[PDB]
């Protein structure tokens, strides 16, 4: 669960 | 006889011309609804990026 | 607290009582068809134009994904 949203 | 006809004729071409302006005034209106529905979707679209 | 108001229109349900010969299974499923109508982007995805649906997942991502969900900073600080 990675959050792209933060660049991850 | 020519009395009467001016009566008709008058009233005729103010109806005609009246509908016209009304419809131009509705066209004009929902333009304003469909760009504010486009300028409402750039603006998410812009909230959604600086975010 | 963002989150807890976001539950709502984004499918999560909180743990519901079980009194007896009832399944949680077969019980939060039928709970999750009551908050169904709730449900923003399947709703948007159903009757939404394209431009609609599109800005709806993208919010619909802001908004269920925050630092607390598994981030976190003064570790990066020190």
């Amino acid at each position: 669960r990675s959050m792209s949203t933060f660049g991850k | 006889a020519y009395t009467t006809q001016s009566l008709a004729s008058v009233a005729y071409l103010i109806n005609t011309l009246a509908n016209n302006v009304l419809q131009m005034l509705d066209i004009q209106a929902s333009q304003l609804r469909r760009m504010e529905s486009s300028i409402n979707h750039i603006s998410q679209t812009v909230d959604i990026h600086k975010e | 607290c963002d989150l807890l108001h976001a539950a709502p229109f984004q499918n999560i349900l909180p743990r519901v009582h079980v009194k007896e010969g009832e399944r949680l299974d077969a019980k939060m499923k039928r709970l999750e068809s009551k908050y169904a109508p709730l449900h923003l982007v399947p709703l948007i995805e159903r009757l939404g134009t394209p431009q609609q649906i599109a800005i709806a997942r993208e919010g619909d991502l802001l908004t269920k994904e925050r630092l607390c969900c598994g981030l976190s900073m003064f570790e990066v600080i020190l």
